[PDB]
């Protein structure tokens, strides 16, 4: 973004659906422990249960469990 | 004669319904433990101890 080697608004749309992916990512790895926190016993493996389809996705996506190495520079991976 | 005691040297008591019930209160302890141990991560997880 700095040198403007111009990114397509397609793989734009892209970095778009994993930033907003991520949102979900932060959102549960928050509210489950959050819930183990505040006083919600039993919720913390369901939050996890329902998280599961993220793993594929992120290894089906770039790389092994957490996607590494999505981003490449002239664009993505 | 009756010097002491004729009868009541030991043989007025016996120690085996207690014993029976240490045996019953462990194997109960044993059960409710399994029980905890396969129900209370089991109700949408994975089987207990197995």
């Amino acid at each position: 973004f700095l040198e403007n080697i111009q990114i397509p608004q397609r793989a734009s749309y892209i970095r778009v659906i994993m930033l907003e992916l991520s949102r979900i990512a932060s959102h549960l790895l928050w509210l489950g422990p959050f819930m183990a926190d505040l006083g919600a016993q039993t919720p913390f493996f369901y939050i996890f249960r329902e998280r599961e389809l993220i793993y594929d996705l992120f290894e089906a996506a770039t790389g092994m469990r957490m996607m590494h190495n999505y981003f490449r520079i002239g664009g993505v991976a | 004669s009756k010097l002491e005691l004729l009868k009541e040297v030991y043989g007025l008591i016996s120690i085996l319904p207690i014993l029976t019930l240490l045996l019953g209160i462990t194997i109960e302890v044993l059960v409710i433990v399994w029980l905890e141990r396969e129900i209370s991560a089991s109700i949408q997880q994975r089987i207990g101890p197995e």
